[PDB]
């Protein structure tokens, strides 16, 4: 193990942190427009084409 | 006796208020350490 003892340890020592938790990789704001364009391109559905 | 056991007694009371002056450096301490702790979770929830 390190040294001969456990390393010391503040008193409080929390540092919380933990901002990401695994995943990251993808970004959710491109795929955020990317679902904001699907419900704009479904209501364009709903309005006539062609004809 | 009675004068030295008075005596005594001031002497015991002088090492209580010394005691007492401890216990308070100790409270200020843990009042530290609780202010620390709760900036962190202030941060935490900030984060949040």
């Amino acid at each position: 193990d390190e040294e001969i003892v456990k390393t010391p340890r503040k008193l409080v020592n929390y540092v919380p942190l933990k901002i990401f938790n695994l995943g990251d990789s993808f970004d959710d704001t491109i795929t955020t427009t990317v679902a904001k364009l699907q419900d704009l391109k479904k209501e364009i559905l709903d309005s006539p084409r062609s004809n | 006796q009675l004068k030295e056991d008075i005596n005594s007694r001031q002497s015991k009371i002088q090492k209580y208020k010394d005691d007492t002056i401890y216990y308070e450096d100790k409270k200020k301490v843990y009042l530290e350490n609780i202010k620390k702790i709760e900036v962190n979770v202030a941060a935490l929830k900030e984060g949040i």
